[PDB]
């Protein structure tokens, strides 16, 4: 049981705090989990609009999305379930999302149909780089990093060469592009 | 002193 509270704790915290990026859709489901957790069943009565600090439930960039309702349903759908059960079920969701476990780093992309920079969610795994929507988190594209041929990091951009699998680099805008590369580097290191 | 792991804290 502590050490469901240990894994809980952490998996809560990371998507509340962002560390952890994941859509509004899924981000009302944790909030019901928390709020079963938290509060125990759904009650009508105690339970109402207004109830809910919505600061201490969603994700910064979801608070002004008037998901309350969302939580509820949420919350409302727990049933009689137990703490211990919503916890379980709170870790085991965030394992299951593709952005669990990912370190990501907000970068910008420079693209057609206007000169403004697009912000965009870039993720490394050890076995993978991912292009992610800053807003719907949904992976746009995602590359092996067995097709990386080369890369380059200056203090105000990243690029990334796959040679022989697409046209042209991905390219994009970002202070990182050392603590990103030499992630990257140490994993492809550990592959061969 | 000592420093407990945490898998074996209680489930």
């Amino acid at each position: 049981p502590v050490q469901l509270n240990l894994l809980y704790v952490q998996a809560r915290d990371d998507i509340l705090n962002g560390s952890h990026p994941v859509s509004f859709d899924k981000a009302c489901e944790f909030a019901g989990f928390q709020c079963q957790i938290q509060f125990g069943p759904h009650n009508e009565q105690k339970h109402k609009a207004g109830f809910l600090d919505l600061k201490d439930f969603l994700p910064k960039e979801y608070v002004k999305q008037k998901g309350e309702r969302k939580i509820f349903q949420a919350h409302k759908n727990c049933g009689q379930m137990s703490e211990i059960e919503a916890k379980v079920r709170y870790v085991k969701l965030a394992r299951s999302l593709k952005t669990y476990g990912v370190s990501f780093f907000l970068v910008k992309e420079k693209m057609k149909g206007k000169n403004k920079l697009v912000p965009r969610l870039l993720g490394i795994t050890k076995e993978c780089v991912m292009r992610v929507d800053e807003k719907t988190k949904e992976v746009i594209q995602e590359w092996s990093l067995t097709n990386i041929k080369r890369w380059a990091a200056s203090p105000k951009s990243f690029t990334l060469d796959f040679g022989d699998y697409q046209d042209g680099y991905y390219s994009v805008q970002t202070t990182e592009g050392e603590q990103i590369a030499q992630l990257i580097a140490g994993y492809i290191d550990i592959i061969l | 002193s000592w420093v407990y792991s945490p898998l074996h804290y209680s489930a």
